[PDB]
Order: C-alpha cells, then structure tokens, then sequence
C-alpha cells in the first residue's frame, strides 16, 4: 500500500 | 523541457460499412499533461467524446485514450485533432480504414 | 509464475489561478492499475480499480484515502518549494512526478526496490539501488538530497520498499492472482492494399490480445525482413484488449512468397498467416 512521500 | 504527442486513430473492430463500431484517438508521449483532443466527422467537431483516465509512462511521458461510437461509411471522413502546448497550431490525424 | 511488482504513479500538477493543484495516485500491480486517488472531486477517496480489490474492507479504504490526502497537501508545498529552488514565476502551470515502488522474485523476495521523482518531465532524484544513497540530477535536486540526507530518509524509506511494500504486495497478488494471469490469444489476418507501379503492400493483423507484449515478423522464404518492415506501436482497442500490425511492400505476384509470424505469450505456438485471395 501506499507511503507518505517527504517533503522536497 | 516539453514532449511532442504522437496520436493514432483507428477503429475498435474493423470496420465495415453500416456497422456501428467505436473510433479510437489514441495519444501518446506528451508534456505537459495538459492537452485538448476533439475528434470530427467531416470538418465538424463530434460532440460525444469519452476520454479515458490519464497516465504516465516509466519516461515520464503522458497518454490517453479519447473514443467515440461511429457507424464507418464509405465517404464519410473522420480525423482527430489534438491541440498541446508542445506545438505552434494543432496537430491532425485523419482516420484510414486500412491502418 | 514470473517476477511481481507493486507500483504507484503519482502526478501533482499546479494551475494557479485556477484553483488547487490537482493530485493523482495510481497503484498498479503487475503493471495493471488496481487503485486510484484523484483530487479533483468533493469528497476525493482512494477507490479499487480491479473488482478484486473490492475484497478489502472500508477499514483499509479508509486509510489509503487519508494517506493519499495528506501526500496531496504535501506536493502542493513541494510546488512552491520548487519555484523556489529553480527562481520560477508564481504564474506557471508546474509539474512533479514520482515513481516508486517494489518488484519481487518467484520466491516472493524483494528483486529490487526503488523510487524516483521528476520535475516539469525530467529526472529530479533518485534512490540508488543501493537503497541507501541518492543521485540527484541537477543543481536543486542537490538541495534535497542533503536534506532528505540530514533527515535519514534513505532508511526510512528502505523499511517501506522491504517490508509493507513487499508484504502488501503479497496480499495484493493473493486475492487477483487469478484475473491478473489472464490472457486473450490474438486473432490475426492479412490484408492486401495497392501501390503505385509494379509494388502491393501486405498488412498482418493481430487483434483482441491481451496483454499487449507482442511480436510481428513478415519472413521472404524464412528469413526476417527487419529492413523497411513498417509498424505501428501497441495500441489500446478500448475494451482491455490490444491491437498491433506490420506491414511489407512486396512485388506484384510474389505474394504467396511471404509469411508473416505471431508471436504471443496466449498461443500455444505461434500463429504462421499468409496473404489469400478469396
């Protein structure tokens, strides 16, 4: 399932 | 940096004269992922026209499927037209029953 | 069996003015899309995209949705991050991409793992596959990297693509296994179009294959042609299944000369089609 993408 | 679209447009089953049948507008290899896409009967924009959800490819490129039914005739014309960002004026794909 | 892959496309796109960027994840498993979540709605929430899915309760649904949501918001500031870095207008539409995710072997074990974002279509960063080290691609990206450098996110992430990614993955192939091994055989004829002089043009078809990897060839006397052999890419008829043609110039008369193979992973072997004149 899915992630929590950082920030860039 | 902004990628040209290629289009096809091409029937769902082969056509025969007569017999519904759905034409395909199928474009490919775009960005950005902003893009217009009518397709025509005869010079005239048709005005049913379903899209389907758009993608990307593992290059980062975009594409889309736009259809619509249609009943193939033997003069009848059929194009698509795709208006992007990526282009001066808008790009025409007119439809050959033999490709 | 075969190797197995667990996937999300996601795309934030800014249109300012307009209103909020719009926000897209798109699951695949397989290189099959199975889940969406698409900003542009009311009450946006993730949803299935493959009945078999519909097996997961309001429970998981749930909690995809506001993941997905709060990695919305996220990008939404990655967007403004980014005009930053790169000194751009407030004005223009921008876009971000990533790709991440897990394939794994016949044994169920992690192949390989990965994740890499673009900007405006091109490359930004990348998780080596040392899953450890990143390679940014240009100038601002450097920026993120010692950032997400000075966070220790190449191991958080490393948990993600080894464990749940690979876990889920298992789950996932569990309750679709069987629609995902599907397969339509094509369906492949010749046509016969003229040309100019003393020259006709010889068309295979292959129609209603599911999935789309396919090959044509067109062989004189066993051969392969290769050279001026003219083809279109694999193409979408619209109802899940796939269209391809290839097509040889040949010379008036000498039709019968010419063969043309179909080589798909649904047929028992591959199809032999020549030209026939009713």
């Amino acid at each position: 399932y899915t992630v929590k993408y950082p920030n860039l | 940096i902004q990628k040209t679209p290629q289009i096809q447009v091409y029937s769902r089953h082969p056509p025969e004269n007569g017999k519904p049948n759905i034409l395909n507008c199928y474009v490919t290899q775009f960005h950005p992922p902003h893009i217009e896409i009518q397709m025509l009967k005869n010079g005239k924009k048709i005005p049913k026209v379903e899209m389907s959800d758009m993608s990307f490819s593992k290059d980062w490129s975009f594409y889309i499927l736009a259809h619509t039914e249609f009943t193939p005739t033997e003069t009848d014309t059929y194009a698509c037209r795709v208006k992007h960002d990526s282009m001066a004026e808008p790009k025409t794909v007119y439809w050959d029953r033999d490709m | 069996m075969g190797p197995h892959s667990l996937r999300y496309f996601v795309t934030a796109v800014s249109r300012p003015g307009l209103g909020e960027p719009r926000y897209m994840e798109v699951g695949y498993v397989d290189d099959t899309e199975f889940v969406r979540f698409d900003s542009d709605a009311e009450n946006p929430r993730y949803e299935p995209r493959a009945r078999w899915m519909e097996q997961e309760g309001p429970e998981y649904w749930e909690r995809e949705t506001q993941k997905a949501k709060g990695n919305e918001q996220s990008f939404r500031v990655d967007l403004r991050t980014l005009l930053g870095y790169y000194n751009q207008s407030k004005g223009g539409s921008h876009t971000i991409q990533v790709i991440s995710g897990c394939e794994v072997g016949s044994d169920g074990r992690l192949l390989r793992g990965y994740q890499q974002y673009a900007y405006d279509g091109c490359d930004y960063i990348a998780l080596n596959e040392d899953l450890k080290t990143w390679t940014a691609a240009d100038m601002a990206a450097l920026i993120t990297k010692h950032k997400w450098e000075q966070a220790g996110e190449a191991e958080r992430l490393r948990a993600y693509l080894e464990g749940t990614c690979v876990e889920w993955l298992r789950r996932y192939l569990k309750n679709g296994n069987a629609t995902l091994l599907r397969t339509d055989s094509p369906k492949a004829h010749v046509t016969h179009h003229s040309r100019p002089e003393d020259k006709v043009t010889l068309r295979c078809w292959a129609l209603g294959f599911y999935p789309a990897d396919i090959t044509l060839t067109w062989q004189l006397n066993g051969e392969e042609l290769i050279q001026d052999m003219e083809l279109v890419e694999t193409r979408p008829a619209g109802d899940g299944t796939f269209q391809k043609w290839a097509s040889v110039v040949v010379p008036l008369g000498k039709e019968q000369y010419y063969t043309c193979h179909v080589y798909h992973q649904g047929l028992p072997e591959p199809l032999t089609l020549r030209w026939e004149p009713p």
